[PDB]
C-alpha cells in the first residue's frame, strides 16, 4: 500500500 | 494500482516502496525519459512499457488481488486489465528484489531535469 509509477 | 504495487514490493524487498522506489533514478516515479541509472531503474522502465501496453486499462487505479502461494506471488482470474497489471506489478516487483544488490542510495531524489531523451520499449 505503496507504490507508484 | 498502487496499493497493490506497493504492498508486493515491501513483501518482496522488505522496503516501503514510497519513499524507498518512487524517486528512484529516470523511471522509478512519474518521469519517464533518458538512460534508466541502473539495474533497479531499469526495472520501473520496463514496469512502464508493461503498463503503456495496457491502454484499455486503468494501471494506477485499477484496484485487483492477488495471493501469495508456497512463498511466490500469484495472480488469480478477475478481469482481463486485473490479471494483466497485477502481472506488470508482479514482474516489477520481483525485479527489484533480483537486483537489491545493486540498489543505491545515490540515485534516490533523482532530478528529472537530469533525465532526457525519449528511449524506445
Amino acid at each position: 500500500f505503496l507504490s507508484y509509477k | 494500482s498502487l496499493l497493490e504495487f506497493g504492498k508486493m514490493i515491501l513483501e518482496e524487498t522488505g522496503k516501503l516502496a514510497i519513499p524507498s522506489y518512487s524517486s528512484y533514478g529516470c523511471y522509478c516515479g512519474w518521469g519517464g525519459k533518458g538512460t534508466p541509472k541502473d539495474a533497479t531503474d531499469r526495472c520501473c522502465f520496463v514496469h512502464d512499457c508493461c503498463y503503456g501496453n495496457l491502454p484499455d486499462c486503468n494501471p494506477k487505479s485499477d484496484r485487483y488481488k492477488y495471493k501469495r502461494v508456497n512463498g511466490a506471488i500469484v495472480c488469480e482470474k478477475g478481469t482481463s486489465c486485473e490479471n494483466r497489471i497485477c502481472e506488470c506489478d508482479k514482474a516489477a516487483a520481483i525485479c527489484f528484489r533480483q537486483n537489491l544488490n545493486t540498489y543505491s542510495k545515490k540515485y534516490m531524489l533523482y532530478p528529472d531535469f537530469l533525465c532526457k531523451g525519449e528511449l524506445k520499449c
